[PDB]
């Protein structure tokens, strides 16, 4: 049983969450912030990306350099990451080291230059990253699918944003953003690992008490997006590996059926031919990928934003002749849980899922991460005996009902990049979405 | 006209079966062409970006 996770506010509404683990040396403390692309229009696209580079770039006190020596002084790193809903800024240290952090961190966010000439430099560096993501094959292939799925809408835009927009990023909006976005209201401190609660909640005090508060607070976690059944093909005959990811719109974080989808996708699972356990897995897509060398690997996932996810899987495939066979046998796998599930799987899989979610949380990162998640989406930290409950109620007359609504003879966005002739058209990959045996 | 059904007997049934086939057959061609249009559409809706690597 881990130890309780405390949470206090401060006036203007920030709220401080913290969970101690005596055992540790370290600390990991951050601001974990409600707001990200998503909340950028069109023309803005890019500025909460733009805005983190410009955090490390000095502050109204200590320039880039200073800012520099002072995180070297401290022994610790800082870190930092932009998403769709959430931006996150933490800083790992020594269990002593913490107020440093806890100011340096105040002092990014509330008080830096965003001065002209670093809006310049940065404006260089970001569009280098505009040609060098292309590399990195499942994030290509993910924002392809966001894009794709959310056509037209601000959950479909990427991070980065359009070229266009990054040379045309001012301050001035880069401020309005973070002046609109960043309040205390949306905004988490985090404290895990060798904190004291009544010690952070000392420094919230301190550093970040002149925060200013929205003028219409919303609970955290408050978010409507029309998928869209479609395809990106992205076809490269040099490339040796197929890529291909399939999904379906899925569940948001405060959806009744948040454990149904968790559960079902732990019945297909994920496979990988490079780990040795994987040709014994239980999972059925794992044995006949694996029998048949379909597949280098697929990793089944179930993404949650406030008001939508997408649920699905991500396949990556030498096998160019028998991308059709991969694609069939996966998608009558999904048929399955729609016709053919029983307690046989979903207990199997509800075995695997209670622990599963409680070994993630195996460093002060991990567990800080989850303690910002969860108060960002939810609200609040939902304690490991109301995730077994949760976990507990899901039956297999749920798996049936919610894949027979959510999955069975639906649309689906599918994105292929690499060698991919072998993929069929859109029809042929939705037929199998049903049975007509069933 | 009596040697015109000698000839043919089965004028008056022919024509009935054929104003119910016309029918069926002629629905059956109307259903035909939006099946056909809807099975095609993903394929006549097909935009490409081409970008020369
Ligand atoms: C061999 C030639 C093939 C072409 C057939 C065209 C019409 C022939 C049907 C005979 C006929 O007169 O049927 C009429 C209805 O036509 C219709 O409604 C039939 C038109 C249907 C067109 C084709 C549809 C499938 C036909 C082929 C499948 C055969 C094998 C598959 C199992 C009225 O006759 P009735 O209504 O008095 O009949 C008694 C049941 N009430």
């Amino acid at each position: 049983v881990s130890p309780k996770t405390r949470t206090s506010n401060l006036k203007n509404g920030l709220t401080i969450a913290s969970e101690s683990n005596p055992l540790v040396q370290t600390a990991t403390v951050g601001v974990w912030i409600d707001a990200g692309s998503r909340n950028e229009n069109a023309y803005n696209n890019g500025t909460a990306h733009f805005f983190e580079h410009l955090a490390f770039k000095g502050t109204d006190k200590r320039s880039q350099h200073q800012l520099e020596l002072d995180i070297e002084n401290m022994g610790g790193h800082l870190n930092a990451y932009t998403s769709r809903e959430s931006t996150v800024y933490y800083a790992k240290s020594f269990k002593d080291d913490v107020p440093k952090s806890v100011e340096i961190l105040a002092d990014i966010l509330q008080h830096s230059k965003l001065a002209e000439s670093a809006i310049d430099r940065e404006r260089e560096v970001i569009t280098r990253e505009l040609e060098e993501v292309n590399k990195q094959y499942e994030e290509v292939v993910f924002d392809h699918l966001h894009a794709t799925a959310f056509m037209n809408q601000p959950l479909g835009r990427t991070i980065l944003g359009p070229r266009e927009n990054i040379q045309t990023i001012t301050n001035t909006e880069l401020r309005k953003f973070i002046t609109e976005n960043y309040t205390a209201d949306r905004m988490v401190l985090v404290g895990a690992g060798a904190v004291d609660h009544d010690a952070l909640v000392e420094l919230a005090e301190k550093y970040f008490s002149h925060l200013p508060s929205s003028q219409s607070p919303v609970p955290l976690g408050t978010p409507i997006p029309n998928f869209v059944g479609s395809e990106v093909r992205l076809r490269d005959d040099t490339m040796p590996v197929a890529h291909i990811a399939i999904a379906v719109e899925g569940v948001s974080w405060t959806s009744e059926d948040y454990y149904t989808a968790l559960v079902a996708q732990a019945i297909i699972g994920n496979y990988d031919r490079a780990v040795g356990t994987s040709r014994h897995q239980g999972s059925r897509l794992s044995n006949i990928v694996s029998e048949n060398n379909l597949a280098n690997s697929f990793q089944s996932f179930s993404t949650s934003y406030s008001d939508t996810g997408l649920w699905g899987i991500y396949l990556t495939s030498e096998n160019t002749t028998q991308i059709d066979d991969l694609v069939h046998f996966t998608l009558k796998e999904w048929n399955r849980l729609s016709t053919s599930v029983s307690n046989l799987q979903v207990e199997r899989a509800k075995s695997q899922l209670k622990a599963g979610l409680l070994l993630s949380l195996d460093g002060t990162t991990y567990v800080a991460e989850d303690i910002g998640r969860q108060l960002t989406t939810l609200g609040r930290r939902v304690t490991p005996a109301e995730v077994e409950a949760k976990l507990e109620a899901v039956t297999e007359h749920d798996v049936r009902a919610w894949a027979q609504k959510t999955l069975y003879d639906k649309d689906i966005a599918l994105v292929g990049l690499g060698p991919i002739e072998g993929l069929y058209d859109y029809n042929r990959i939705r037929n199998d979405m049903s049975m007509m045996r069933w | 006209a009596f040697l015109t059904w000698a000839a043919e007997p089965e004028h008056d049934e022919r024509k009935k079966l054929g104003l119910k086939a016309i029918i069926v057959i002629s629905a059956m061609l109307g259903l035909s062409v939006y099946i056909k249009k809807f099975k095609w559409s993903p394929i006549k809706n097909r935009k490409f970006i081409y970008n020369p690597p």
